[PDB]
RNA sequence: AGCUGUCAACCGAGCGUUGAUCCGAGGAUGUCCGAAUGGGGAAACCCGGCACGAGUGAUGUCGUGUCACCAGGCGCUGAAUAUAUAGGCGUCUGGGGGGAACGCGGGGAAGUGAAACAUCUCAGUACCCGUAGGAAGAGAAAACAAAAUGUGAUUCCGUGAGUAGUGGCGAGCGAAAGCGGAGGAUGGCUAAACCGUAUGCAUGUGAUACCGGGUAGGGGUUGUGUGUGCGGGGUUGUGG
RNA sequence: CGUAGACGGUGAGAGCCCGGUACGUGAAAACCCGACGUCUGUCUUGAUGGUGUUCCCGAGUAGCAGCGGGCCCGUGGAAUCUGCUGUGAAUCUGCCGGGACCACCCGGUAAGCCUGAAUACUUCCCAGUGACCGAUAGCGGAUUAGUACCGUGAGGGAAU
RNA sequence: AGCGAAAGCGAGUCUGAAUAGGGCGUAUCCACACAAGAGUGUGUGGUGUAGUGGUGUGUUCUGGACCCGAAGCGGAGUGAUCUACCCAUGGCCAGGGUGAAGCGCGGGUAAGACCGCGUGGAGGCCCGAACCCACUUAGGUUGAAGACUGAGGGGAUGAGCUGUGGGUAGGGGUGAAAGGCCAAUCAAACUCCGUGAUAGCUGGUUCUCCCCGAAAUGCAUUUAGGUGCAGCGUCGCAUG
RNA sequence: CGUGUAUGUGCGUCCAUGAUGAAUCAGCGGUACUAACCAUCCAAAACCACCGUGACCGCACCUUUCGGGGUGUGGCGUUG
RNA sequence: AAAACACAGGUCCGUGCGAAGUCGCAAGACGAUGUAUACGGACUGACGCCUGCCCGGUGCUGGAAGGUUAAGAGGACCCG
RNA sequence: UCGAUACGGUUUGUGUAGGAUAGGUGGGAGACUGUGAAGCUCACACGCCAGUGUGGGUGGAGUCGUUGUUGAAAUACCACUCUGAUCGUAUUGGGCCUCUAACCUCGGACCGUAUAUCCGGUUCAGGGACAGUGCCUGGUGGGUAGUUUAACUGGGGCGG
RNA sequence: GGGAGCUUGACUGCGAGACGGACAUGUCGAGCAGGGACGAAAGUCGGGACUAGUGAUCCGGCACCUCUGAGUGGAAGGGG
């Protein structure tokens, strides 16, 4: 789950360093919920992974 | 985020009032229900909930008055308005829910939901009079005959 | 004017001024495997459907087409379930795999050096992944510069310069401005505001409505509001 | 003889023996180039500089913060650029940059997109050249060469 | 053109309160003066100042850097046809003993217990071939064989042996556990690549003659068989 | 295992033959998924009484009289 | 080839169920088409008689009146 | 339920030179009755209980001033007000019991679907703003990884 | 070496010339000037009869200064 549906939005890598400031690989990963959103004003809803600011700016109608 | 009020809410504010919330109602329970909406264009939402307030309260139901109002639209043929050339007869757009909504409003009167007419399969666009059948509740069904004049 | 590729000759036959062998160009045929794609499979071998022919007394058998999966257009249908959608059927058009180097975007070591080692180095290297193109990437200022009435998109080359810096200030690493050049296209186009239109969604005041106006008459671009598409109109820094 | 004395071959060092060389000539078809027309599009129901305000100038963006990446710059007083997360504006008496920051000045006009040339390379084809090798050399491979052979396999790999 | 940390000043400059000493700088030499013999200074004249760019040689820096040599570290892959364990589906186990429960009969018992007799055919039962192991010993020990052979030896209806097909993969697997096994290799398999890894360690480094000619000590050292600087060699220049 | 041909019995599509199980008209008796209804399990908001306070204090009060502390009832009040 | 491993028997601990444990980045899988008389882990090792003391240390489990402590909220006061 | 803010109305000040339980005031010749105050009845307010402001039940038609002492006068009135016992509004936190609508369920059914213990959907039943997951953050952490762990020395170690 | 008086030279700017030395360290020093102490003056005084009582560089703190200040003025930061 580090992957939007929406904007693609992925992971990010950098570096862990700590206070001997010795770097190790890590990843930013994306805040990805699962959403369930309606692509008709019906109501019919669809299981998907929406990062939190495409649920913020409001991209996914969950209605 | 800030929405405009359809319905009223208990200790929330009036219909029709533009009313400040937390992005839950305008994501989860107000924005999906309808009883409010996204105020875009002070005038624009102004009427547009207004407008809402005044359809939604007259398009409500209960199963006599279901059936009282599948009486009420056991009337006869219901002209329609949508555009088509008399070289074959054939009807270029899909004549929307709406279309026939207002069109029986025009030729009867009953008001209703477009939620309820079943258009799909009315196989529409043939020039003539054509059946198209409308429920309201898990019984009751009323059948209405509409036709278009020429053009 | 000789030819029947060659090792690689011997036999056996033939062709050639009526232009062969040979060379260049365009075509035809092109078994099986292979992305391999009718189904299967231990690659090159096993088993079919359908259509049109062939052949048999009939089955058997043969020939040629066609039949994968996905993605996107368009048409039909619309489960649970009403709106409907997911799906299903059909008809098209593409995709797939390979490739030595060069490109771009990602992931990313260790040996080593530091006379040990962990920051650091090695090195963003080796390798890996995704994608190209004949090149790519970059590119038309929300830039430099420094009080000069200065330059003027990008890329690349030389310097600046092993400098300013940076660094367990260790081993090490290391610019840019400016300046000289190759090239030239200091190249183009949109969005928005307004105007027109068309359509969709909530609506009629169902009536004096919109229209540049005066006159007269009819009486609805639904009056309206909004969103979308299309067209004008705009395209800027002394701001436009 | 020479606009040909490049280079090979021929029974040993050949300009005049052969193929050629200098120099000229040649393409039916296919392909790559230009050039002239059909064709395509636009501009002209129309131009120009004035005089005074309202609207517009790319939004979940900029900026801000946390944790990182990258810049000569190893977190440093650390700007510029940049990822993930949170918060989150203005439309020009705006907003950004000029190495924390502030004021003034100057430069510019982000959050839209295209773009040739100068630059990098050689699987393959053509033509050449070497104070390059000359059969333990030069390609692993002048000859059965990625062959024989070795390995279950990735793979290793001759000699003549 | 230098001095200064710098602003700066400039044959000067820095420090300093100092025409008061010192630092660095004013090519170098000559003379004549004026001051002290505390090592000479100061000043007037004179002379006037040498760099740079090709290129040969020696040494050096960055590069595999005079050549050869590890055990091992990393990346991506290949292997369970040997072996370890498991999964499916099959096959095999000469011959002979023993004699469990259960059942039946009798005795004995208030009734039991139990015993004797039979049928009965149990068991990680017994002896022992095929088969599977591998305890002892002798031979082999440039073997017949990169683990065998001979004579004996343990198991041999079971936690048995075995065929065919399959699964688990490297810091991983599997292990009735020995660091065993994972293709004659295992305290981390193999192949290719990083890569010509790195080695203060060992080895090797190819023709001649002429002249000169050492050291094996001091000091410091994550140092003691390594190195830096001194001492001690050679060549060039200066002095003599 | 298929295949074709010719003949034989020979059930059959049609006729016809049987088997046939019904329904409507209307007289009805319960069998009903449909209120209201009853029993069952649980507690909606709830008092009483016994017994204590989670801490404060008025306490039967004790210990070198009072050092510290504390067995035990009560009111404010409830870990109740 | 053993006295070592295994073993049938013993106890202790965990696990209320896509359990715990394990393989995976996840999904998923085994556990197990099992459900505490079951499953995993640890030690002991048929049978018979038994298994003393120590809870200070270190783990495990449980508890909370206090002391101490991150990010996050706060922005008095100071400086440009 | 408590806390922080802004706003409204009661309400407060032992003192001695005294008709003073002397809030700091600007205006102060004139404000308070029958919309029933005086003086009686109690509480609200405190009480260093020395004494005073509000109500109606009674009450009858007034009290007051630079009055004079009193630093500062009315304690007769409008507008500003610290000390306090207070309620309410606007706003925002801390907690608590909840609700369902996000999200979640390997609970049931039904459908895509002839075939299906996948998957998706629809719907009933349950949880529920918790959990899970991003980002930031403190703990535990040989489970793993990289590494370090001096020299002299009559060999090395142990000693020094 | 013992005793008393006064007092801070347990100074600031420097330093001819030297000892010792792989280097880095280290050690002595007359004399000049400022401003002082003691002494009538001569003069002596840059800690202690002498030789131990110490730690390079990096990096950072603090006080002072007339240095610098990334367009300019400040500041931050650097410098002495
Ligand atoms: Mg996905
Ligand atoms: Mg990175
Ligand atoms: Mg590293
Ligand atoms: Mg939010
Ligand atoms: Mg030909
Ligand atoms: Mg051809
Ligand atoms: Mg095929
Ligand atoms: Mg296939
Ligand atoms: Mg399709
Ligand atoms: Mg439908
Ligand atoms: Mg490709
Ligand atoms: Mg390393
Ligand atoms: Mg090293
Ligand atoms: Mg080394
Ligand atoms: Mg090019
Ligand atoms: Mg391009
Ligand atoms: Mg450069
Ligand atoms: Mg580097
Ligand atoms: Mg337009
Ligand atoms: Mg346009
Ligand atoms: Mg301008
Ligand atoms: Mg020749
Ligand atoms: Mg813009
Ligand atoms: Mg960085
Ligand atoms: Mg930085
Ligand atoms: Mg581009
Ligand atoms: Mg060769
Ligand atoms: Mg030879
Ligand atoms: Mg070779
Ligand atoms: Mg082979
Ligand atoms: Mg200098
Ligand atoms: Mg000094
Ligand atoms: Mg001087
Ligand atoms: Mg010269
Ligand atoms: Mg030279
Ligand atoms: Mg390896
Ligand atoms: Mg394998
Ligand atoms: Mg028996
Ligand atoms: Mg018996
Ligand atoms: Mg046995
Ligand atoms: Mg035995
Ligand atoms: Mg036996
Ligand atoms: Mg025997
Ligand atoms: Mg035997
Ligand atoms: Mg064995
Ligand atoms: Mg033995
Ligand atoms: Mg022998
Ligand atoms: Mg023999
Ligand atoms: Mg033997
Ligand atoms: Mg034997
Ligand atoms: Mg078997
Ligand atoms: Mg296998
Ligand atoms: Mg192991
Ligand atoms: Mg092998
Ligand atoms: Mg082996
Ligand atoms: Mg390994
Ligand atoms: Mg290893
Ligand atoms: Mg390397
Ligand atoms: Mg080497
Ligand atoms: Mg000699
Ligand atoms: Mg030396
Ligand atoms: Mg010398
Ligand atoms: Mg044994
Ligand atoms: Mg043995
Ligand atoms: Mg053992
Ligand atoms: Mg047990
Ligand atoms: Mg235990
Ligand atoms: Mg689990
Ligand atoms: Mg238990
Ligand atoms: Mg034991
Ligand atoms: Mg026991
Ligand atoms: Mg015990
Ligand atoms: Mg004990
Ligand atoms: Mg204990
Ligand atoms: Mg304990
Ligand atoms: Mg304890
Ligand atoms: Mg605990
Ligand atoms: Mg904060
Ligand atoms: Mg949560
Ligand atoms: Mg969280
Ligand atoms: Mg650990
Ligand atoms: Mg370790
Ligand atoms: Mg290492
Ligand atoms: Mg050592
Ligand atoms: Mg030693
Ligand atoms: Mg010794
Ligand atoms: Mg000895
Ligand atoms: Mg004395
Ligand atoms: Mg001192
Ligand atoms: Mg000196
Ligand atoms: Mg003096
Ligand atoms: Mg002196
Ligand atoms: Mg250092
Ligand atoms: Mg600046
Ligand atoms: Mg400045
Ligand atoms: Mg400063
Ligand atoms: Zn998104």
């Amino acid at each position: 789950a580090a992957v939007c549906d929406i904007c693609g939005k992925g992971p990010g890598f950098g570096k862990s360093v700590s206070h001997s400031h010795r770097r190790t690989s890590r990843r930013w990963n994306p805040n990805i919920q699962p959403v369930r959103a309606v692509t008709r004003p019906g109501g019919n809803k669809q299981r998907i992974n929406a990062c939190t600011s495409c649920i913020k700016a409001g991209k996914v109608s969950r209605a | 985020m800030k929405l405009i009020l359809t319905a009223e809410v208990e200790h929330l504010g009036a219909a029709g009032d533009t009313v400040e919330v937390k992005d839950g109602y305008g994501r989860n329970y107000l924005l999906p229900r309808g009883l409010a909406i996204v105020a875009s264009r002070g005038a624009e939402r102004q009427a547009e909930e207004i407008r809402r307030a005044r359809e939604s309260k007259v398009i409500r139901d209960i199963e006599h008055a279901n059936e009282l109002k599948t009486a009420l639209e056991g009337l006869g043929d219901v002209t329609l308005s949508v555009n088509a050339a008399g070289d074959t007869g054939k009807l270029f757009g899909s004549v929307t829910a709406a279309d026939v909504v207002n069109a029986i409003k025009k030729a009867g009167g009953p008001n209703l939901d477009k939620r309820t007419v079943q258009l799909a399969k009315a196989h529409i666009k043939s020039v003539g009079t054509h059946p198209v059948t409308v429920k309201l509740h898990t019984g009751v069904e009323a059948k209405v005959s509409l036709n278009v004049v020429a053009q």
